[PDB]
């Protein structure tokens, strides 16, 4: 029981500034050898409140923007353990109803792109991507009205390759949810600037190939053309480097997402 | 590297006069230069851009940090039977969540707000103006926002503040009711979920304790009452 007694100090050593330093980077490195972490942070004296202290305690470092390499390092240790809270079956419904998501929102709205930023953004996002990857539908309604939409596009349109693909599965995940469909086609404006950004992405792409991205921007395009006004709007404004051999090439190793795309193409008819 | 320019105290809240002495004029401006007459307006433009902004600041913030104490709170608190450390803990907590959360809120409306009230003011004052004097008046303009944006948000955030500790204590009061109702049949107040998770499930060395929270647990707490952001942290004076 000696590594685990470890565990427990360090859990314990949170609380005080003193020592919360080093217990952040101790316990971010054994998140994936200790499967009941979550748990023990969620349920433990004042730890979710020292991990909120160390988000809040950057945002003077958020406007203007002066954040340094430590200060991110630190902080995304204490991020990557709310992901870790954020994942577990047993804590995830719990953090979402303390609305911890909200205070990463921040984050998500810089637009600085120095490394320690673009670390913070990419590590903030991990934490949304652990919520949504467990398809628990009373996450997507929590987004839905907390306007996190808008911080992945403009994510997926300026971020780098790592971010980009983070949010676009985001927006992914959200869009294969029913509500989540119907909530983007509402409006066109709303559709609209989605199908925009897609295609920028797309025509980004083509200059510079990046599997992973593809994969998800065709899905997103497949399962708007689910919704039938987005399915005649992508009669028209669907790119035209989707309809051509332009990632024939890239996709003949891919064959889920070729058969998605194939899918797509058979859609919009 | 750059610390917080003002304490708590430093700034009257009670009203927008309390904005007037530690507003900055960087005399090297060149719309000041050649108009020095100019610099008799900016207090007002300052003074306006807070006030249109901030109730709508404090309510939203208020707002978001609401939940997210009282949860946590409630949680870390739940085998306490007594509601004095909880409400303190809370009051801390809150009020740190509430100006951090303002800070963000408010950064850049008041940018664009005082930036827009200083060049309309700009304009009106003089003249008539001109496609090298407006650029003088938009320079201006900025660079006085920037000058003046902490000072703003300071004035913002702990209208906040000061208003979050009262709400924070109406949202517990079920909490409260809870224990002292507890007290009156005789008995300590414990959360009987919580209390069964802590004794079957959680490993004794973080295990919440019935006989409850020993005083340096409680340094998070405390942490949130000594260092509030956009305010120089409280000491032995
Ligand atoms: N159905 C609406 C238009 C509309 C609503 N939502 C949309 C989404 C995409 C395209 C068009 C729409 C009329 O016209």
């Amino acid at each position: 029981q000696v590594d685990r007694e470890k565990i427990y100090q360090w859990i314990n050593e949170l609380s005080s500034p003193e020592t919360r330093e080093n217990a952040l980077l101790e316990l971010s490195k054994k998140r994936e050898s200790v499967p009941d972490l979550a748990p023990m942070l969620w349920h433990s004296f004042g730890t979710i409140a020292a991990l909120l202290q160390e988000i809040v305690n950057i945002y003077p470092s958020i406007n203007p923007p002066t954040l340094t390499a430590h200060q991110s390092n630190r902080v995304c240790n204490a991020l990557a353990l709310l992901q870790c809270v954020a994942s577990h079956p047993e804590t995830r419904s719990a953090f979402l109803a303390a609305h911890i998501p909200l205070f990463l929102y921040p984050f998500l709205h810089t637009v600085s792109k120095t490394r320690p930023f673009e670390y913070l953004r990419l590590t903030s996002l991990g934490v949304i991507g652990a919520l949504v990857k467990t398809d628990e539908q009373e996450v997507i309604n929590f987004l839905l009205t907390t306007e996190i939409i808008p911080l992945c596009l403009r994510i997926m349109e300026s971020g780098s390759e790592l971010s980009k693909t983070v949010a676009t599965f985001i927006l992914q995940k959200i869009l294969l949810d029913d509500t989540g469909l119907a909530y983007i086609c509402q409006t066109y404006e709303r559709f609209s600037h989605v199908a925009m950004i897609l295609g920028k992405m797309v025509l980004q792409l083509s200059k510079e190939p990046s599997a992973r991205l593809l994969k998800h921007v065709v899905r997103c395009y497949l399962r708007l053309s689910d919704n039938p006004r987005a399915r005649e709007a992508l009669r028209q404004c669907l790119p035209d480097q989707l309809k051509d051999t332009t990632f024939a090439q890239v996709l003949k190793d891919d064959t889920t997402t070729k058969r998605w795309l194939a899918q797509l193409v058979k859609n919009l008819q | 590297p750059p610390q917080p320019q003002y304490s708590y105290h430093d700034i009257n809240v009670y009203s927008l006069a309390g904005l007037a002495p530690h507003i900055t004029l960087n005399p090297t401006i060149p719309l000041f230069q050649a108009h020095p007459q100019l610099k008799q307006c900016v207090r007002q433009a300052i003074e306006r851009a807070v006030q249109e902004l901030v109730h709508p600041v404090v309510d939203r913030s208020i707002k978001i940090a609401m939940t997210t104490c009282e949860q946590i709170v409630r949680k870390d608190f739940a085998l306490d039977s007594e509601e004095s450390r909880m409400r303190i803990a809370a009051h801390h907590m809150m009020r740190n969540l509430t100006a951090g959360m303002a800070m963000i809120t408010c950064r850049e409306p008041l940018l664009m707000s005082i930036s827009t009230n200083l060049k309309n003011s700009f304009a009106s004052a003089l003249r008539t103006a001109s496609p090298q004097q407006r650029e003088m008046m938009d320079q201006a303009a900025a660079q006085l926002a920037q000058d003046n944006c902490e000072l703003a948000c300071c004035f913002i955030q702990k209208t906040a503040v000061e208003k979050a500790g009262p709400e924070m204590d109406k949202r517990l009061a079920t909490e409260f009711e809870l224990r002292k109702h507890a007290r009156q049949e005789g008995r300590r107040y414990c959360d009987p979920v919580v209390l069964t998770y802590q004794a079957e499930r959680m490993p004794e060395q973080i295990r919440l304790k019935v006989g409850g929270v020993d005083p340096k647990q409680l340094a998070v707490y405390e942490e949130f009452a000594r260092n509030v952001p956009g305010f120089l942290p409280t000491n032995d004076l």
